[PDB]
């Protein structure tokens, strides 16, 4: 059996900064692999038979361990080291994996840029109407978004989507999506999607009135 | 350079079959441990099973879940290995890759890309893709942003471009949600004011489970 533990689920650290995750197993291991994950993609084999860099991996990354302690060490973390660790060991059937550790790269506040949509003509004469908010290139991931038609702040027909932190500028973007009929679309006139964020007390509010056209 | 390329995924009913291929180059493909992990949503890597090299007479192992259901093979000619599935579950739905072992029981030095299994009895269904544009002169600050709606569609996934990547940059293709045994998902592109309306910008949509290959042309309205 043997179960590998890692911690911390979500490490912070800023570019410069060195951070070291640990991989913990329930029982004595000869060895630990370590894997890099970015989201979309497969894992890579990044450190091998506890403290062997994998081919090409940066020199600033080692590892380290024995018996039932591991660790994988950055020593500068740079932006594109955002990514999900895993560790693994091979000591008796089945061979398994650690939960993983986040690499969360720590950046400045950032407010969304945010982008309001009423629905496509093509949409609306199908007889649906879905209005659309983009709330982009953000940071910290946290953030609220509300909707209000004409005052009237709902819940009912959201439908929320949030990307992984980028490579390049580390921030977040999200997509809010407020599901409706044709109809219902028309009893009503604003329509606004609202986002409380770090980056201010106060919302950001972007609206527009149904324009029968 | 070693590579593995994977194919087959799909959706599948429960207690229908399913084979995915491997295809590999780069190595001498019958002098290597030869290994299945799949990721399932929001759950660790779990290894599947394996099928020998030829110094060890080519055999299999399998972990307690998939043993029986599962069977690894090569090929008699082409260099590709399987992943023979049968009597599969709601349970399997995962990315599967197909990993090759730099030794015996040692570590996992190569990954394929992945493909993507999903079982279920839900119905393929192509998207419906609209195009998003403001409904007013919106410009005052400067940069435009723009999308496409990608609605109705199962199973996953779609493959959304922007002017067949020309457009690389300013892109935010986001996560689809399922609801009610239908896929939703929205993209947004951010280009500069000069490039829109006056260059055209599109959003290629693919659905290869429903072959449905659509481009939006978002087109300024008021």
């Amino acid at each position: 059996q043997t179960v590998l533990s890692q911690s911390p689920a979500i490490l912070s650290a800023s570019p410069g900064e060195k951070v070291t995750m640990t991989c913990r197993a329930s029982s004595s291991v000869t060895y630990i692999h370590w894997y890099q994950q970015k989201p979309g993609s497969s894992p890579k084999s990044w450190i091998y038979a506890t403290s062997n860099l994998a081919s090409g991996v940066p020199a600033r990354f080692s590892g380290s361990g024995s018996g039932t302690s591991y660790s994988l060490t950055i020593s500068r973390v740079e932006a594109e080291d955002a990514a999900t660790y895993y560790c693994q060991h091979w000591s008796s059937k089945p061979p398994t994996f650690g939960g993983g550790t986040k690499l969360e790269i720590k950046r400045a506040d950032a407010a969304p840029t945010v982008s309001i949509f009423p629905p496509s003509s093509e949409q609306l004469t199908s007889g649906g109407a879905s209005v659309v908010c983009f709330l982009n290139n953000f940071y910290p991931k946290d953030i609220n978004v509300k909707w209000k038609i004409d005052g009237s702040e709902r819940q009912n027909g959201v439908l929320n989507s949030w990307t992984d932190q980028d490579s390049k500028d580390s921030t977040y973007s999200m997509s809010s999506t407020l599901t409706l009929t044709k109809d219902e679309y028309e009893r009503h006139n604003s329509y606004t999607c609202e986002a409380t964020h770090k980056t201010s007390t106060s919302p950001i509010v972007k609206s527009f009135n149904r324009n029968e056209c | 350079e070693v590579k593995l390329v994977e194919s087959g995924g799909g959706l599948v009913q429960p207690g229908g079959s399913l084979r995915l291929s491997c295809a590999t180059s780069g190595f001498t493909f019958t002098d290597y441990y030869m290994n299945w992990v799949r990721q399932p949503p929001g759950k660790a890597l779990e290894w599947l099973g394996f099928i020998g090299n030829k110094a060890n007479g080519y055999t299999t192992e399998y972990s307690a879940s998939v043993k029986g259901r599962f069977t690894i093979s090569r090929d008699k000619s082409q260099s590709i290995l399987y992943l023979q599935m049968n009597t599969l579950r709601a349970e399997d739905s995962a990315t599967y890759y197909c990993t090759r072992d730099r030794g015996l029981r040692f570590y996992f030095d190569y990954w394929g890309q992945g493909t993507t299994l999903t079982v279920s009895s839900a119905k393929t269904t192509p998207p419906s893709v609209y195009p998003l544009a403001p409904g007013s002169a919106a410009q005052t600050n400067s940069m435009v942003t723009l999308g496409c709606l990608v609605k109705g569609y199962f199973p996953e996934p779609v493959t959304v471009t922007w002017n067949s990547g020309s457009l690389s940059s300013g892109v935010h293709t986001f996560p689809a949600v399922l609801q009610s045994d239908l896929y939703t998902l929205s993209s947004s592109v951010t280009v500069p004011s000069s490039p829109r309306p006056s260059e055209t910008v599109t959003c290629n949509v693919a659905h290869p489970a429903s072959s449905t290959k659509v481009d939006k042309k978002i087109v300024p309205r008021d």
